[PDB]
RNA sequence: GUCUACGGCCAUACCACCCUGAACGCGCCCGAUCUCGUCUGAUCUCGGAAGCUAAGCAGGGUCGGGCCUGGUUAGUACUUGGAUGGGAGACCGCCUGGGAAUACCGGGUGCUGUAGGCUU
RNA sequence: GAGCAGAAGGGCAAAAGCUCGCUUGAUCUUGAUUUUCAGUACGAAUACAGACCGUGAAAGCGGGGCCUCACGAUCCUUCU
RNA sequence: GACCCCAGAAAAGGUGUUGGUUGAUAUAGACAGCAGGACGGUGGCCAUGGAAGUCGGAAUCCGCUAAGGAGUGUGUAACA
RNA sequence: CUCAACCUAUUCUCAAACUUUAAAUGGGUAAGAAGCCCGGCUCGCUGGCGUGGAGCCGGGCGUGGAAUGCGAGUGCCUAG
RNA sequence: CGGGGCGGACUGUCCCCAGUGCGCCCCGGGCGGGUCGCGCCG
């Protein structure tokens, strides 16, 4: 009953944000994408060429091919009870670098530095992230001031 | 005469019985779909790795 | 009032400003995208371009490649440094455009060390010339003309700067359709009147044309030409000496910065306390003037 | 006292002859404009088909030309001879430009011709100061600012001062 | 030939306004929403009384007209034709449909417009009366009578606001005194202490 | 402290009006022989340098509009999960977690990259 | 707040609109991919690669229409 | 009357009883009962066939007062 | 003097096929040894440049780089 | 919650009226955190 049109239900998905129409800023064309880096697929609607399908908006993939204006992205797609790695050609206006990989790559370099310093200095330091532990025991000063009494307020019809 | 038209009921239960497995990623993914001009140059680079082997083992030693 | 205010509050709330350099009318972003953006399978390869900007009194030739944090100019040559080399008057004309384009090419090639290789066309003739890379040697520097908002018709001075640069040794793709020697009706390039324009012979023709017709108009037009004693018979040789001096030494020596006392010329921004005090004083003066009645 | 870069001047003159229809009448009208200006005029077509006026879309309806400089100043004086230097108060627009019309083109200084008719035309002087051209330049175009604009009162003052004209209170 | 209002009492559908998609809508029965001395100034009628629904339901335009007339007649009787001002604060913007039965059955059952109702929420004001202080008992009785025209359960409230404004009656007068408020017909204009000083100089003079 | 050329982010940068602008510059400005375009050397293109900061431009101002960012609105609206909770229902309360948006009241009013000038 | 052939939605301002100038990339080819999907086909589409061209000063852009629709197996026939 | 689904009920009422909210009067004598007064201008004006407080349209006062509306109802053609 | 329309500043009430703003629940990806860091070699691709990119060859690094739980991977035939 | 000396800017109190920031130094009061801190108490 639903049509099979390639852009059905993308009325807001491909529309530009409020007061962000017009010329595409040029630094989006100056980003360097190499084979192996992780890119989020957005899909702006100012450029109608190389548009990803609506099922890839909001998905993150890995670049495997670079051409003059586009990249090839290996992005997972869930089809009923199986996930299969699609390969899509997307022009660079519809992608951006994923900061999740940048954060992890930063933490790897910091970890390798921390091991290097700890070995050369003679220390052991926790490198794994730990989940937020239970709060430690502490003292709360009243500073000579009694805590303020709180009581529920009477009901009244506001307006 | 008339009957049910469509449902995804019980479908998710069927999908998860054998699990929804992520595709088997592994080292050395295939080169299908890569730029032909780039790809045929890499074949030339691989073909000519033979020369410079003497320089490689000299440097490694 | 009789008509709806078009620029009301709702108009400003939804107004989207254009890019800042579009609002100032300095950048054509339709042209800039096609001209500074490198192919993605070339990665960090710089895409060089020659920015030629002709001003009311100057010619600016720069070579830049685009980065995310802003453009990077690697070599700049101006027409106001031409008095160092021969020509002292009559800048911002076609012959000075050739000289500053040639100066930019020689300055850049000297910075890269490609001086003896890629001499270019030392003997100036107006016909088409394109430098070819030499095997076993570093390749010719390749850049593309950036005319900006200039109307690129035949005889535009940006193509004079291009002609100077390609004759200097830079490889810039071009055709001779836009050089002053080109004829639109016959669709053929003269290459001799173009050489005259490079040598400033059209300006020398004007000087002697005014000398014979009306000496008062000649004084009015070329007033700064009588000063510095530049005459039509010596224009061509002066430009040739300028070319040779550009060839010999294109290195730019930045003038040393002088000691300066720090002076505030423009008014600083008024503070919040000052603004509130100003409002309070204005209110008090209104009430005081009112009770005076 | 005043800055010399504020003195008023004439930008253009913009003569216009709106003939009803196309044909030999319009060709004669363009001939009149050419005789008046020494300058080839341009025909303008109709935006829309209006059958109460008898015009159709894209049909050559009028002929007009714009004159600048010394020739404009000469033609304006010829037109003001016919008007006897008497422009009504409302002839001046709020943007500092004014205009008038004449009914017969013969008294402009052109000899009559049996083949040519009795065409009238519109004069519309556009006033300006030096620096008005920044709104027309291609690179770094801008507006002229509030002080530098011309009001209706300033245009009327210019006409009274320069052409010793009389502004009727109409 | 109208269905009982019990058939359209509840907000079962999405809002179905009269638009370019819903055409052929008959006009709502209520066309007048303000009665009494609508031209009275803000300080003439400092007392405000509301009828407030307690049910998320739909009130037909027929019922709003009936309750408007019922409250108007009592207010006129007990306060005169210029002693009050009433404002119906519900507009029937939701179109209810009817699938008209004499094709037969439920085939193609989507209905045609039948009438309009207003969707009211818990705590929403249905009707308002502003009047002088000495008519408080008459406002309560007028709104009590108009309750009988509505399906649900409604409460009569005497607001702490001054008249039909959004400002409390115990700080309204001194705000007018210090020019934070300026009358304009039946309401007030709030003048904040920001903007051009020429507006401030228009005041205090 | 500023400007010019080219820019990045694309209003904290926009819009309206007012004031000030030293030096370089940027302009306005002067002219149509050549190059080139016009109905019109107005625009464009070219050749200039008498005059001027009037305009653009820059800086500042306005209990300015907008924009940006906070407070409030408000633990409100809405909401994940729970009950053999309430109620004739419509709906509502509680438990367990998450949590807004106006109006209204404050603060702010471009940062910056490369190259090149001026500033006793 | 116009226009972009048409339904609607998106998009677009020295644009993608309007007017001119020159043109035939609406051409010849092999694969890959996306969309529906069973991950079959058709249709449509995307990114390339190899020719030959157009246009522009050039960077480039173009293998139809700004994007989402406008269409068709076996067998047989017909043309190249 | 009597336990999720669930197997029957609404608007609206009650001087049945229970709890709550807000307000008012009162030893300067509440409330309720019984018992007295309830006056003049003035049978106020405009209305009509007659409307005297009491079919109605407006007005809404003053004096004597402890108090008495130029009137809350019953009643009369109007009075009474 | 008055009523319309117009404009300005306000005011009541709304939107499945409206929207500046904008949740909760939700969808994708990452949380290393196929990683990191050093050297070198190949290229007909790219190219001012020993420039970029990719591939290849050696070497050194284990605190195995969140929690929790679980043994996984893979093929054929196949009924209802 | 503030005091002294120099530079800009504001006000319809302009007589050398009043008021507001900024840049350098000399003082004063209050608050918080580090300090081999140092003592005393638990
Ligand atoms: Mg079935
Ligand atoms: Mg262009
Ligand atoms: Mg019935
Ligand atoms: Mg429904
Ligand atoms: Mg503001
Ligand atoms: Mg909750
Ligand atoms: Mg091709
Ligand atoms: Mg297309």
């Amino acid at each position: 009953t639903n049509t099979k049109g390639k852009r059905r239900g993308t009325r807001y998905m491909f529309s530009r944000p409020f007061r962000k129409h017009g010329v595409v800023p040029l630094a989006t064309y100056m980003r360097i994408y190499k084979k192996g880096d992780i890119v989020d697929i957005k899909g702006m609607g100012t450029v109608q060429k190389g548009m990803p399908h609506k099922c890839y908006h909001g998905k993150t993939g890995r670049v495997y091919n670079v051409t003059q204006h586009a990249v090839g992205i290996v992005v997972n797609k869930q089809v009923k009870g199986k996930i299969l790695a699609k390969r899509i050609n997307v022009r660079i206006e519809h992608i951006k670098h994923s900061k999740s990989r940048d954060s992890f790559l930063k933490r790897v370099k910091e970890n390798d530095q921390k091991k290097k310093e700890a070995k050369e200095k003679g220390t052991w330091v926790q490198l794994k992230r730990q989940p937020a532990p239970p709060r430690e025991a502490h003292f709360v000063r009243t500073n000579g001031k009694e805590p303020e009494l709180l009581e529920p307020i009477p009901y009244e019809f506001m307006a | 005469a008339k009957s049910k038209n469509h449902t995804t009921h019980n479908q998710s239960r069927k999908w998860h019985r054998n699990g929804i497995k992520k595709p088997r990623s592994q080292r050395y993914e295939s080169l299908k779909g890569v730029d032909p001009k780039f790809l045929r140059n890499m074949r030339f680079a691989k073909k000519h790795n033979k020369k410079g082997l003497k320089k490689m083992q000299a440097n490694n030693a | 009032g009789f008509v709806k205010v078009v620029k009301n509050k709702a108009y400003f709330k939804r107004y989207q400003v254009k890019f800042r350099r579009r609002r100032e009318g300095k950048t054509d972003y339709y042209a800039r995208k096609r001209l500074v953006i490198q192919d993605k399978n070339k990665y960090n390869t710089p895409k060089y371009r020659m920015i030629v900007r002709v001003t009311n009194r100057d010619i600016i030739c720069q070579i830049a490649y685009a980065r995310i944090e802003g453009d990077m100019i690697v070599c700049a040559a101006y027409a106001h440094e031409l008095p160092k080399y021969g020509v002292k008057v009559g800048l911002t004309n076609y012959a000075a455009a050739y000289c500053t384009g040639l100066l930019l090419a020689r300055r850049l090639l000297n910075r890269f060390g490609m001086d003896k290789i890629y001499e270019g066309q030392v003997e100036v003739t107006g016909d088409e010339y394109n430098v070819e890379s030499i095997d076993g040697q570093p390749g010719a520097f390749t850049c593309y003309l950036d005319a900006g908002l200039a109307r690129t018709t035949t005889g535009n001075k940006v193509f004079g700067a291009l002609k100077g640069a390609v004759d200097g040794g830079l490889s810039i793709p071009h055709s001779t359709k836009r050089f002053p020697g080109y004829d639109s009706e016959s669709k053929e390039f003269n290459a001799e009147v173009h050489r005259k324009h490079i040598m400033g012979q059209n300006v020398a023709d004007y000087m002697r044309y005014l000398m014979e017709e009306d000496e008062d108009a000649y004084k009015k037009q070329f007033s700064q030409y009588i000063k510095n004693s530049v005459t039509p018979d010596m224009m061509e040789e002066m430009y040739k000496k300028a070319h040779a001096a550009i060839r010999e030494n294109p290195v730019y020596e930045k003038k040393p910065k002088k000691e300066v006392k720090k002076k505030r010329w423009n008014r600083p921004k008024m503070s919040l306390a000052q603004k509130k005090d100003r409002v309070a004083q204005k209110k008090a003066s209104f009430l005081r003037a009112q009770e005076r009645a | 006292k005043e800055n010399p870069m504020r003195e008023l001047r004439i930008r253009k003159l913009c003569l216009n002859i709106c003939v009803g229809e196309s044909g030999d009448r319009l060709t004669r009208a363009a001939k009149v404009l050419e005789q008046l200006t020494g300058q080839t005029p341009v025909f303008s077509k109709a935006r829309y088909t209006v059958r109460s006026f008898g015009i159709r879309r894209n049909e050559k309806i009028a002929v007009h030309c714009t004159v600048r400089g010394a020739k404009a100043e000469e033609i304006l004086e010829k037109g003001l001879k016919v008007r006897e230097y008497e422009l009504r108060k409302n002839n001046f627009s709020d943007t500092g430009n004014f205009g008038f019309g004449i009914q017969e083109h013969i008294d402009l200084g052109i000899k009559y011709d049996p083949s040519i008719g009795i065409y009238g035309l519109d004069f519309y002087v556009v006033l300006g100061r030096p620096g008005f051209s920044i709104a027309d330049k291609k690179r770094r175009t801008g507006c002229i600012g509030a002080k530098h604009r011309i009001s209706k009162e300033e245009a009327m003052r210019w006409f009274q001062q320069k052409y010793d004209g009389i502004i009727l209170p109409g | 030939g109208r269905r009982p209002a019990r058939c359209y009492r509840y907000c079962k559908n999405k809002p179905y306004p009269k638009s370019r998609f819903c055409r052929g809508v008959p006009d709502a029965k209520i066309r007048i929403f303000d009665l009494g001395r609508k031209k009275a100034k803000v300080d003439e009628f400092p007392l405000g009384g509301h009828m407030v629904s307690d049910e998320y339901e739909q009130l037909s335009s027929e019922a709003l007209e009936a309750a408007r007339i019922c409250a108007n007649k009592y207010m006129v009787k007990s306060c005169g034709r210029d002693g009050f001002h009433m404002r119906v604060r519900l507009h029937p913007f939701h179109v209810i449909r009817i699938n008209k039965m004499l094709q037969t059955g439920m085939r193609g059952a989507f209905g045609k417009p039948q009438g309009t109702v207003a969707r009211v929420h818990i705590g929403q004001v249905i009707m308002s009366i502003r009047t002088k202080l000495q008519n408080e008992e008459h406002v309560i009785e007028a709104l009590r009578r108009a309750k009988f025209k509505f399906p649900g359960r409604q409460k009569i409230h005497i607001s702490k606001k001054w008249g039909f404004t959004k400002f409390n009656a115990d700080e309204f007068e001194d705000m007018v005194a210090k020019k934070c408020l300026i009358p304009d017909g039946c309401g007030v204009k709030y003048v904040p202490s920001h903007g051009p000083l020429d507006k401030w100089r228009v005041l205090h003079s």
